[PDB]
RNA sequence: AGAACUGGUACGGACAAGGGGAAUCUGACUGUCUAAUUAAAACAUAGCAUUGCGAUGGUCAGAAAGUGAUGUUGACGCAAU
RNA sequence: CUUGUGACGGCCCGUGAAAAUCCACAGGAAGGAAUAGUUUUCAUGCCAGGUCGUACUGAUAACCGCAGCAGGUCUCCAAGG
RNA sequence: GAUGGGGAAGCUCCGUUUCAAAGGCCUGAUUUUAUGCAGGCCACCAUCGAAAGGGAAUCCGGUUAAGAUUCCGGAACCUGGAUAUGGAUUCUUCACGGUAACGUAACUGAAUGUGGAGACGUCGGCGCGAGCCCUGGGAGGAGUUAUCUUUUCUUCUUAACA
């Protein structure tokens, strides 16, 4: 329900010692009339709120998922 | 009366109308004399002579309200206070 | 016969006054050490219309001399009193409109209102809109004062009784005709249930002394002696005279 | 244009209540709705809130006055009379 | 004659320090590029010293005599000049137009005026200036 | 043209029962109750709606931080800015007048 | 708003939707009542007039009270006609 | 069209509730640091939130009129021509 | 509508702050120990009375033979309480910036006092919002098609909270 726009803030937020799960959503969006791009969302289920990070770059999306801690339960959908 | 002296100030000397202008003039030391209407807010009145006391400026109180003072200086609106920057050709500064 | 209407008011079932919207009992400040030895100062905050009362109220704020509080009083506004005006109450107060000088320390011919009949009862006399009291003269020894009431009757009261200087605001209220039962309806809607009034002559004889008959007529004399008992006092009670007033009242 | 001849403000009461009664209310109602000088701010911004309550829209000042006018004749005599005694007793 | 001089004491009537005594250190009648209006460089006190009695001994007095000063640019329209005065010599140099526009030298400018303020208040100097304006 | 109904057990169009018809992600029209509108805080002196202060129902004021309920000036969340200015002006002048009255009073008595 | 043209003179085409005038009696008006035979010319009303009362009071209530209504009231008020 | 709201204007001899509850300010009692404190009106972090009603009709059949009575019974939403 | 009181033979009546000796509030000491002494503080002085007045906090989707703002899934908020970390501030101890209206992530504050909110009529017109109605383009489905009709009907939605 709250937005995070800082990747550094997001990555440390995954180490809050309370979050147990997270999900990754893939969307097909149109930047303009011609080009369809792939949208990815990073949602972390905090104890008190849900934090969503949105990435419009496929390259940055991949670099992030390898950087997620292994102990975190990630859901792909 | 006294308004006839004021009328000559308007046609000859220079002056200011309104509370904000006169205190600015009084602050810079360019004011020689101020005139206060009878119905002026007494708090606004009170700070004026204190300002005048700091600047060593003569003070005179008009025997009339806002409307009478405004008509005294030949203006269609009401004036609560006027300041005399220069007599020009009048005689109010020496008298009263 | 049936209990007539004027008896039935005493029980106070539905005949009590409607007091929801009133802002409070309009009484003078209590008589304490400060007022009977000096004077105290007050500030007029609100000038409020009182429901069921023609005159407006004056809401003056005082300082408690003994504790750090801000005792707030409710006065009856005199004509000429404005918000933010300083109000002086006490024996040594200056004679100005709205002041509460005791009747002993005020010269003759002065106008006062909301006058106390006894010192310390916080105002009894001349409390209606447009009403006032004349001070005729004093009696220095056995301090005691003679005043004129709105009724035209001369009353002599103690010199230490207080009374506010001026005339009660809202005068001339009764000059305008109402023109409408609704205006009367709304007027009495906030005072008490005493309207409309039904003529006794238009009543059954069981309901009123005047009732009954093949023609609407009182029958007996309508001047009722003061010695009559409840249920007979229906009409002109203890009427010294009657009929149209031609000539001076000779009071 | 001139909408009415004599009734003036009392045209809202129509053809009823009687001419004389309509005449008296007209005289009082005009004073009721009129605008008066502000004794403090010197403006045509004094109106009646309720019976006897007259307030200045500017300067936010309220003064107690007549039920239908800012001040009646009796108070004017009283205020002078009070002032007559005041300078009589101080000197 | 103009009275807003480099030693007068005034009262701020508007702003965060409303009702605080200030002493004019550097006047500017004909405004400036940064402030196109008659302004000054007053120095004032934010936390006035507390009352001190005989009972407090040697540490409550020290605690109760703390002074929090401040320096600000203020329009003349937001000041009431007083008939009182308080000379400014030990801290008229530090208070200047370039003392502002970066925080670095602001604090030790406040540090100097803090020393001067308490030093005068330590002696029996200018009681009215150090007395809190009650309203 | 769906017609909505009250979501609670009060069928009377009272002040506490005001509704606002809204459209849900389900595609249907469902009424929702709206709370009574907040009233701006007012000045104690000038009687006007003093600004810079969040306007909520009284109980919610216990939730928000101190910043929303005050201004950084003396009489922050209580009096109007101009109201503060005039009372500061009023204070200094009258207190100064007290010295003026006092020196006059002791002067005139010393003469006699 | 206007103009041509057109029809078995039809056209607010169904629906919807004031009869009017000349006078007399009586109540000024809006309003209220005899639920279940009488809605009126009766009642009320604004206006007018009269009477009582300055509170240790007037009118009225209770068996009594250290009891009550008017009265959070004060003659431009309250009470009775 | 319905409804909410803002700024206004008109009306009064009518000016059109109270309390619980929450907050702010004034005030400066008290407590406070430097080898360490102060702070839970900033963020995050933990736990708990009892008791009672919750079905349906609400009317030419679920209510009262002896009844499955053409009577009576408060209210919300209201498409097109 | 009790109590203190006052009537009445009595069932009970009057009265709700009144001719009353009408109490708890918080801090600290004592760590034989539980709480009396240390204090200070304050003056209404029972209670009941509204499922339409005031009032802390929830929405969406789905599910049953019959329940749902209550159940399931997801996402929030309030009150009360224990707290640990981060942040903030301090050697000028209890923050800074802006001329100003004022701004921020915070940014001591007891007794006492003041203010605000709660908290408010009705009518008329005007502006603005939401929902509904109307309608175009397009993307799907259905109807009529002896003849005509880029046609007729229908779906295209986004809650609380941040
Ligand atoms: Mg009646
Ligand atoms: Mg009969
Ligand atoms: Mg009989
Ligand atoms: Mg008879
Ligand atoms: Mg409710
Ligand atoms: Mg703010
Ligand atoms: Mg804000
Ligand atoms: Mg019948
Ligand atoms: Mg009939
Ligand atoms: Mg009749
Ligand atoms: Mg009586
Ligand atoms: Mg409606
Ligand atoms: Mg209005
Ligand atoms: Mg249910
Ligand atoms: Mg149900
Ligand atoms: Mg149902
Ligand atoms: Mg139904
Ligand atoms: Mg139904
Ligand atoms: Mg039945
Ligand atoms: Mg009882
Ligand atoms: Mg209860
Ligand atoms: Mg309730
Ligand atoms: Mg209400
Ligand atoms: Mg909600
Ligand atoms: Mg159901
Ligand atoms: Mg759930
Ligand atoms: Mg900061
Ligand atoms: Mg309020
Ligand atoms: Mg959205
Ligand atoms: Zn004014
Ligand atoms: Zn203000």
């Amino acid at each position: 329900a709250r937005e995070i726009t800082d990747i550094k803030q997001f990555l440390e937020l995954t180490r809050r010692a309370d979050v147990k799960t997270a999900t990754v959503k893939i969307n097909k969006k149109l930047n303009k009339a011609g080009k369809p791009f792939r949208q990815t969302k990073f949602k972390v289920r905090g104890s008190s709120s849900l934090y969503t990070l949105v990435i419009n770059d496929a390259g940055k999306a991949k670099k992030l998922i390898q950087s997620l801690p292994p102990t975190l339960k990630v859901n792909r959908l | 009366s006294i308004n006839q002296k004021l009328a000559l100030v308007i046609k000859s000397g220079k002056y200011t109308l309104g509370y904000k202008s006169t205190v600015k003039s009084l602050r810079q030391g360019k004011s020689k004399l101020i005139i206060i209407a009878a119905n002026t807010p007494v708090l606004r009145k009170s700070e004026l002579e204190y300002y005048a006391m700091l600047s060593k400026t003569k003070v005179y109180y008009f025997q009339g309200g806002n409307n009478e003072l405004g008509t005294a200086v030949g203006k269609l609106f009401r004036v609560g206070v006027v300041s005399i920057l220069e007599a020009g050709d009048s005689d109010i500064l020496t008298t009263l | 016969g049936r209990v007539i209407r004027n008896q039935r008011k005493g029980a106070g079932s539905i005949f009590t006054s409607h007091t929801r919207l009133r802002q409070g009992a309009a009484k003078l400040r209590t008589l304490d050490y400060a007022e009977r030895h000096g004077y105290i100062r007050g500030i007029v905050k609100q000038i409020v219309h009182d429901s069921g009362r023609g005159a407006p109220l004056a809401k003056v704020v005082f300082r408690d001399p003994y504790k750090y509080r801000l005792r707030e009083e409710i006065f009856i506004a005199n004509e000429g009193v404005h918000t933010g005006q300083f109000i002086y109450a006490g024996k040594k107060a200056s004679l100005n409109v709205g002041n509460v000088l005791p009747l002993g320390s005020v010269p003759e011919g002065t106008i006062v209102s909301n006058v106390e009949e006894k010192p310390g009862d916080r105002g009894a006399l001349a409390r209606a809109s447009g009403n006032y009291v004349i001070i005729i003269g004093h009696n220095p020894d056995e301090n005691k004062t003679r005043v004129r009431l709105p009724s035209g009757a001369k009353k002599v009261i103690s010199s230490d009784a207080r009374g506010v200087i001026g005339v009660i605001a809202g005068g001339g209220r009764v000059d305008k005709p109402l023109l409408k039962a609704g205006r009367a309806f709304h007027k009495y809607r906030l005072k008490r249930n005493s309207w409309p009034k039904t003529r006794g002559v238009a009543m059954n004889p069981v309901d009123h002394p005047h009732g009954g008959g093949n023609h609407q007529h009182i029958g007996k004399a309508s001047t009722i002696s003061r010695g009559a008992v409840s249920g007979q006092k229906a009409g002109l009670i203890a009427a010294r005279r009657t009929g149209l007033l031609r000539g001076s009242q000779k009071t | 244009a001139k909408r009415t001849k004599k009734v003036g403000i009392t045209g809202k009461y129509g053809v009823r209540y009687g001419s004389s009664l309509r005449r008296q209310v007209k005289k009082l109602e005009i004073q009721q709705h009129a605008r008066y000088d502000c004794s403090f701010c010197g403006k045509k911004t004094v109106k009646r809130g309720a019976a006897g309550i007259w307030t200045c829209s500017c300067c936010k000042k309220t003064v107690a006055g007549g039920a239908y006018t800012v001040s009646t004749a009796a108070a004017a005599t009283v205020r002078s009379t009070i002032r007559r005694l005041r300078e009589m007793v101080e000197a | 004659a103009k009275f807003l001089k480099a030693g007068k004491v005034a009262v701020v009537v508007r702003g965060r320090y409303a009702g605080k005594k200030v002493v004019i250190v550097k006047p500017h009648d004909e405004g400036s590029k940064s402030h196109p209006f008659g302004h000054a460089l007053v120095a004032g006190i934010e936390r006035y010293p507390l009352k001190v009695t005989k009972k407090h001994g040697a540490k409550k007095v020290a605690k109760r005599t703390k002074i929090k000063p401040f320096i600000k640019v203020v329009n003349y329209n937001h000041l009431l000049p007083t008939r009182y005065t308080l000379d400014v010599e030990a801290f008229k140099s530090v208070v200047s137009t370039e003392t502002f526009e970066q925080p670095s030298q602001r604090e030790e400018a406040k540090k100097v005026v803090k020393k001067a303020f308490e030093e005068r208040h330590q002696a029996g100097k200018n009681q009215w200036f150090f007395s809190k304006l009650r309203f | 043209a769906q017609r909505v109904t009250f979501r609670r057990r009060n069928p009377y169009n009272t002040r506490s029962n005001k509704i606002k018809v809204v459209k849900t992600p389900g595609g249907i029209l469902r009424a929702q109750h709206v709370k009574k509108l907040a009233t701006r805080p007012k000045c104690g002196d000038c009687g006007s709606a003093l600004q810079g202060i969040s306007t909520l129902r009284p109980r919610q004021y216990a939730t928000v931080s101190k910043t929303h309920k005050t201004v950084s000036r003396a009489y922050g969340g209580s009096r109007c800015a101009n109201c503060v200015k005039e009372r500061i002006i009023r204070a200094f002048l009258i207190e100064e007048q007290k010295i003026v009255k006092k020196v006059v009073k002791e002067q005139t008595e010393a003469a006699k």
